[PDB]
């Protein structure tokens, strides 16, 4: 914990733009499929 | 000893048992040792056993036979197969450094108390110019000393002295964006009638290692066989010789460690066209041999050259802070602020010429100054009072042994030697060194 | 990322299934399937073999 | 699988990354 | 016989490890656990220096003839040489020694 | 001790020498040139600090020229780095010929090869220091010469203990003796009046007195013998009772 | 107070101080202090580690180089022939008394030595005079029959 | 000070108690040592800053060293007839304004000697507790002869853990990620533009280790953090045990008496917790948690 | 016979590297005995004692001219009162708690 809040405090200071600044992406349920799980099978559900 | 007429010394066995006892002693030290490289062959034959007078009997050549074996304890066993072109050159350079080092302390003294001496006249004459100068920040203003990447070289200072440049003042700081490459050691140049892509460094470490010529150094060099390739003494151009304008742009990386050489192009542009880049050398040793005269063709050459041929390839802005200190020759010497690994308010870089006004209004969109105070460099920072040339020096030439790895000659062992906290052997921390 | 980060962190877990289960259930196959064939190696006729002859089953087994 | 099923059907396969999910999981809660 | 037996260590050689002996004296170095045996702690430079000592010990004093290193002529006649080549840091050194 | 431009400005406190009166000067200059301090005649009485020893301020107190001045001394300088104090006989200019004033409230004071040949300050003047340029021109002088061109023509080879016959030098000491860190405070007796008089060692075994005793304690070893036998070095015990015994020990 | 009033140099009486101007300014500006928190006095950026550069307060007997170079690799060389001996890049736990017991082949480095480091020594020697080689030779051997 | 005294009595104890590991009293007091030298080099440069108090109005100006030496005092001339009294009290009360000030720093600089001592004392703590053999009880249980019988009061407690039961993650793999991310970074766009930015060059010198010249202080290279993994790791009862066993029997019998001090501590600092928040009473009433025992 | 040590808690062989070296030895007037006489938890005066021969371990190391006037610096105190010591009760050497 304290060792990553070392590296955000950098970044954020700086403005070095990678990693733990940088937002990781979320895939979104897909606009057709009404399906509101995370599903392993299927790929086209979870769209980013 | 079995003999009656040798002395009952050897000292070729000698110093083979002083090399084994450095050996040794470092197996004990380290618990184990570097095995030295295939290529490390002592040479012994420095070493000459004695000479014994006859009418006597007592020896003639006794500090000759011990510096026999003190330069083959100094000299290490290996010739420049071993090392890498790099290296070499590196080596050859900090040798060439420590050669020079006391005409050099010699001319820079010299050349500060010329400076100096032109302070001293225009402060003195005329009767009105010491009348002006009376006032303590008058001439404070007028000119300042400041250490230079050679020495404590001198600063022009004032409101004339510095306007032209556009600076406010010595005492302003700035920032600065500029024109650079956005990979300095990765310089891209075709030359036309060449037509072989060049890539340089133009990097100022690699612009010395082939003997000092940084980027942007203006030269004169000179040449000494014949153009026409005519032995005949009828009608000869170059054998009255041409002197051939040149300027500095880096380090072509060819595909060989060592086989590189010395980028620089013709800077009058007609030959820039037609008779194409000339490179320099693989070394200092290289260029100079290569070369009957190359000399800077500027006093000093802190003239500091735009790359038109390399014009377009800037294509970096570079934030820069800094801060003004002088004009020597006309030409600027600023005070860089911003230094990597320098995290406190000490380590404002050395005065650094940056070029004449005319290179400041071209490649200087943004200065904007400020308002502080001359803040000399400090030690680590300061490169005359850092330069580990020699060091280096002893470095490299023991190199190899580092790539080769350890063993204990003392065989079958396995515990790693417990090396033993702050110990003033093993002490590397040199925060001030 | 900020209100919803668990989906983001439910995404690596199904990464982590999918790029994990076959070598996971592959794993657990063959260790599976090596007990089940040591069990029937116990119960085979070679325990009455060995019941019959012991040194015998040490020796043949030492020397194969 | 659903996420649900994965966790159910990896709780019997890799003890680790299913007892740390479910620690993320009590904790991004109790937050 | 000084030279054989302290300045050419080279010329002893050490217990040859085991592969076994190697990768478990190296886990149980790198990482102390719980309840080690006392076996595994004995280390080489420990081993080497008090294989000096019994060097040292077992050397004896005789005519050489025999099987001996050396007399008590051959001995103090080179401690004599080397006593009287002794300079100051030499005897700092040596009565440094003496003294532990 | 500093210097901005190579030239070393050291910060010291002069004093009566009987530290009652003192006068500092932050960043003074160090000059290995002028073989005397030369401070303002003002302070000629600031530091007058009559004393018994001295009766009046100073002990010497010389009308001299460089007459300009009054050369007066014994004062007690003290450097900010050194630990050993640095008693000067200094000059004292006055103000009016050299007014020592140089800007606004500087003063153009400087430090004397006087006190330089004083402090740990003199090791900057052999060759490889921060003082070696600075130093007037001699025959035993070159002047730009590098460094470690004036240590080979002394005889500088390889580094310190490079060839493995000097020793090393931190093996100089293998052994501090901290007597209550190793085995305790020696037990110590002496023969004689004092501590200071008399030997650490009783007489030996060997002594006329001593020999019966010696006999007894060795043929009945378990009954206890009167005589001169203990004041002996030899004892019954096997604790022989010879010097820098530690009597404390843990383990004897 | 009034010690450290005299030893400051007593009260400096200087007219009008915190008396205000007309315009509501103060005459005779101020003292203004220049105190802050230092912000690079950070004890173990200072008396930092002595080899490497962890600057703190741990002690930590390290190892030497090379004593651990050479340590480590034949601690790999002997884990890669213990748990992986028939080189098909499988761990066996089981393997044979010759695999667990054989102490590593890599005595190949005291052959480097021998062509790199005695060898050229062998090749100097043919500049010695026989008379202290053979001596040297009778020394190292133990067989010297000085004639008391 | 005390503050740091307890602390590392407490955590002497700790890596005793938690692990069968002693610590050197050569690092217990090379540890104080340095927190005594962060005080040392703070008050250093606290000595060459200045602090100014002013009595009514501003009328008396004391110029102080924030350590409270009264370096100046400028008078109003309207004080120089107050009395003897009434101007000691003045100049008292301003210079009692200025030590307010100057104190004032210095609690704001021993906020950042408890901070770097802290990121000090990480990694010992860290090893002592960021390890798979690191579990606790809660506080209530009746630790019998055998185990831990059970508490009866609060039902469920919310037992954490601060480790992934995954596979390990350390520091160190953080640490070079972390460089990592930095390089891929200062080869990115947004990366190699930035670093020529001056955000990027303030970054480079204020962080950038491996560019300090020879000759700077500070760190001279990367450092990852520092790893003292204890139940793995015999710290010192090995040594003591080897060589002789009567320091080992204190050594131990310190850091047990330490950490049943420290325990002390918490039931005291607990007790008053109570008497003020309405929990206990202020003279035993109730006996039976002692008498059935 | 000398495998035992009070006080086994400070060895020699954790003081033969000098503590803190490089830090008083860049600035020896600003790094006083009462800096260092918290590395050891001992008494005082053999605190100080170790710091002597800390700094002759450390001077001897760095192969430079020890200052034969530290422990002068460290015992003032004693070093003066074994002066009027001396000079009260004239006599040579040191004085013993005796004499007090």
């Amino acid at each position: 914990k304290a060792e990553h809040i070392e590296t955000v405090e950098r970044f954020k200071q700086h403005g070095i733009q990678v990693g733990p600044v940088r937002a990781p992406a979320t895939g979104f349920i897909a606009a057709n499929s009404k399906s509101l799980s995370y599903f392993t099978r299927r790929p086209e559900e979870v769209v980013y | 000893t079995g003999e009656v007429q040798k002395v009952p010394f050897s000292p070729l066995q000698f110093r083979i048992d002083m090399e084994m006892n450095k050996y040794r002693r470092q197996q004990k030290e380290e618990g184990a040792v570097r095995v030295p490289p295939a290529m490390w062959r002592i040479d012994t034959s420095a070493i000459v056993p004695y000479k014994v007078d006859p009418k006597t009997k007592r020896v003639i050549n006794w500090r000759e036979v011990k510096e026999g074996i003190e330069k083959s304890f100094l000299s290490t066993g290996l010739p420049k197969e071993a090392y890498t072109g790099s290296e070499w050159r590196e080596m050859l350079h900090l040798k060439s450094i420590i050669a020079g080092r006391a005409a050099k302390a010699a001319e820079l003294e010299r050349r500060l108390h010329t400076d100096k001496v032109k302070l001293l006249e225009v402060s003195s004459k005329s009767k009105i110019a010491s009348e002006t100068n009376t006032s303590t920040g008058s001439s404070n203003s007028s000119s300042i000393i400041f250490p230079d990447k050679d020495g404590y070289h001198v600063f022009d200072t004032s409101v004339a002295s510095l306007r032209p440049f556009g600076v406010s003042q010595s005492g302003a700081v700035f920032q600065s964006v500029t024109h650079t490459y956005p990979s300095p050691h990765a310089v891209l140049y075709n030359d036309p009638v060449h037509g072989k892509q060049f890539i340089l460094d133009t990097t100022n470490e690699s612009c010395h290692l082939f003997g000092g010529f940084e980027h942007g150094d203006r030269l004169l060099i000179r040449a000494r066989k014949i153009d026409k390739n005519d032995n005949n003494p009828n009608s000869v151009l170059a054998v009255k010789g041409n002197e051939f304008e040149v300027i500095v742009v880096g380090v072509n990386k060819e595909g060989s460690d060592s086989e590189w050489q010395l980028c620089a192009m013709h800077v009058d542009p007609a030959l820039q066209r037609e008779y194409g880049l000339v490179f320099l050398g693989t070394d200092c040793v290289d260029i100079h041999e290569r070369w009957a005269s190359v000399r800077y063709a500027a006093a000093a050459p802190h003239v500091k050259g735009r790359v038109t041929l390399l014009e377009e390839r800037r294509t970096a802005r570079e934030e820069s802070l800094g801060q003004i200190v002088g004009v020597r020759d006309g030409v600027l010497f600023v005070q860089w602020r911003l230094l990597r690994g320098g995290g406190s308010e000490m380590d404002r870089s050395v005065a650094e010429p940056i070029g004449t006004v005319e290179q400041v209004r071209n490649a200087y969109q943004i200065t904007e100054q400020g308002v502080e105070e001359l803040m000399h460099p400090p030690s680590w920072r300061t490169p005359f009072r850092n330069d580990f040339a020699e060091e280096r020096l002893e470095e490299l030439r023991q190199a190899p042994f580092k790539r080769e790895n350890w063993v204990s000659l003392i065989q079958g062992r396995y515990t790693p030697k417990l090396k033993r906290f702050g110990y003033t052997q093993h002490t590397t921390m040199d925060d001030f060194e | 990322y900020r209100t919803m980060p668990m989906l983001s962190f439910y995404q690596r877990i199904l990464k982590h299934y999918s790029d994990n289960v076959q070598p996971l259930r592959q794993k657990a196959q063959n260790s599976v399937r090596g007990l089940a064939r040591v069990l029937e190696n116990e119960r085979s006729a070679a325990m009455e073999e060995f019941r019959r002859n012991s040194e015998r089953y040490w020796r043949n087994v030492l020397e194969g | 699988k659903m996420m649900v099923h994965v966790i159910e059907e990896l709780a019997l396969r890799d003890d680790g990354l299913v007892m740390d999910i479910q620690y993320i999981v009590r904790e991004n809660r109790r937050n | 016989w000084y030279l054989q037996n302290i300045l050419s260590v080279e010329l002893l050689k050490l217990p040859s490890r085991t592969n076994a002996e190697k990768v478990a004296i190296y886990r149980n170095q790198k990482h102390s656990l719980s309840s080690k045996k006392k076996g595994e702690a004995a280390q080489d430079d420990e081993i080497l220096a008090n294989i000096i000592k019994e060097r040292w010990r077992t050397l004896e004093f005789g005519d050489r003839d025999a099987g001996y290193p050396c007399t008590f002529s051959d001995y103090i006649q080179f401690l004599n040489e080397w006593f009287k080549s002794l300079d100051e840091e030499g005897m700092q050194r040596l009565r440094e020694h003496f003294d532990r | 001790f500093r210097m901005k431009g190579g030239e070393m400005f050291v910060e010291y406190k002069i004093m009566s020498r009987d530290h009652r009166r003192s006068i500092r000067v932050e960043d003074a200059i160090v000059d290995p040139s002028v073989a005397r301090t030369v401070v303002p005649l003002s302070w000629l009485e600031q530091l007058r600090s009559p004393s018994l020893r001295l009766h009046t301020g100073y002990h010497m107190e010389e009308a001299v020229y460089v007459p300009n001045a009054i050369l007066a001394g014994p004062v007690v300088l003290s450097i900010t780095g050194q630990s050993v104090p640095v008693v000067l006989n200094p000059y004292f200019v006055p103000d009016d010929t050299w007014g020592i004033r140089r800007n606004r409230d500087e003063w153009d004071l400087r430090l004397g090869m006087d006190a330089i040949e004083q402090c740990t300050l003199f090791s900057e003047l052999r060759p490889g220091g921060l003082l070696y340029n600075k130093l007037p021109s001699s025959q035993n002088v070159t002047r730009h010469e590098p460094v470690r061109a004036t240590l080979q023509r002394y005889g500088m080879k390889c580094g310190l203990a490079e060839s493995p016959l000097v020793p090393r030098p931190w093996t100089r000491m293998r052994y501090m003796f901290i007597d209550e860190l190793q085995r305790g405070p020696k037990l110590t007796e002496f023969v004689g009046h004092n501590p200071r008089n008399g030997t650490q060692w009783r007489f030996s075994q060997h002594s006329k007195y001593f020999r019966i005793g010696v006999w007894r304690e060795t043929i009945r070893r378990n009954d206890m013998n009167e005589g001169l036998h203990g004041h002996s070095s030899w004892q019954k015990s096997p604790q022989q009772a010879v010097p820098e015994v530690r009597l404390m020990a843990p383990y004897p | 107070i009034s010690d450290m009033v005299e030893d400051a140099g007593g009260l400096e009486v200087v007219p009008g101080l915190g008396e205000l101007d007309a315009k509501g300014t103060p005459v005779v500006p101020p003292l203004q202090s220049n105190a802050h928190v230092p912000q690079n006095v950070s004890f173990y950026e200072m008396a930092r580690h002595p080899w490497e550069d962890a600057a703190s307060s741990w002690r930590r007997d390290g190892f030497t180089e090379g004593s651990l170079a050479n340590y480590e690799a034949q601690y790999r060389a002997a884990e890669r022939a213990v748990y992986d001996e028939e080189g098909r890049g499988g761990h066996n736990y089981w393997p044979s008394r010759e695999a667990s017991e054989g102490v590593t082949s890599e005595e190949k480095d005291a052959a480097l030595l021998r062509e790199r480091l005695f060898k050229p020594l062998e090749e100097a020697l043919s500049g010695v005079e026989p008379w202290a080689r053979n001596l040297r030779r009778s020394a190292s051997d133990g067989k010297l029959g000085y004639k008391t | 000070m005390e503050v740091y005294r307890r602390i590392t009595e407490r955590v002497r104890g700790a890596l005793w108690a938690h692990h069968g590991r002693l610590m050197s009293e050569r690092q217990f007091h090379r540890i104080l040592a340095y927190v005594y030298n962060n005080k040392y080099e703070h008050q250093i440069r606290f000595d060459r800053m200045e602090v100014v108090g002013r009595a009514w109005e501003g009328r008396v100006e004391v110029v102080t060293t924030p350590a409270g030496y009264l370096k100046r005092v400028r008078v109003n001339p309207c004080l120089e007839e107050l009395s003897s009294y009434r101007q000691q009290q003045l100049i008292l009360a301003a210079y009692a304004d200025a030590c307010a000030q100057g104190r004032r720093l210095m609690e704001k600089a021993e906020i950042n000697i408890y901070k770097q001592f802290l990121k000090d004392l990480k990694p010992i703590v860290m090893g002592i507790r960021d390890n798979p053999e690191f579990y606790t009880v809660p506080e209530d249980s009746v630790e019998t002869v055998g185990g831990t019988l059970h508490m009866g009061q609060g039902p469920t407690p919310t037992t954490y853990r601060t480790i992934p039961a995954a596979k390990a993650h350390i520091p160190v793999d953080e640490i070079r990620a972390r460089q990592e991310w930095e390089k891929k970074w200062l080869n990115s766009p947004q990366g190699q533009s930035w670093a020529l930015t001056l955000r990027g060059k303030r970054y480079f010198a204020l962080h950038g280790p491996q560019y300090r010249p020879r000759g700077a202080p500070g760190a001279k290279k990367v450092t990852m953090p520092l790893d003292l993994p204890a139940p793995y790791t015999s710290m010192d009862e090995r040594r003591l045990l080897k060589k002789n066993w009567m320091a080992y029997l204190d050594n131990k019998h310190v850091a047990e008496v330490m950490w049943t001090r420290a325990k002390i501590a918490d039931r005291e600092k607990l007790q008053r917790r109570l008497q003020e928040t309405g929990q206990a009473w202020h003279r035993p009433i109730n006996k039976e948690a002692v008498s059935r025992w | 016979r000398l495998r035992y040590e009070i006080n086994e808690d400070y060895k020699v062989r954790d003081e033969l590297g000098p503590e803190l070296f490089a830090l008083w030895s860049k600035a020896p007037e600003r790094w006083p005995p009462e800096r260092l006489s918290k590395m050891y938890g001992l008494d005082f005066t053999l605190v100080r004692k170790i710091l002597v021969w800390h700094h002759f371990k450390a001077c001897y190391d760095a192969c430079v001219e020890p200052d034969w006037t530290l422990p002068k610096r460290l015992f003032a105190l004693e070093w003066i009162r074994d002066v009027r010591a001396r000079k009260h009760g004239l006599f040579y050497g040191k004085m013993r708690f005796a004499e007090q």
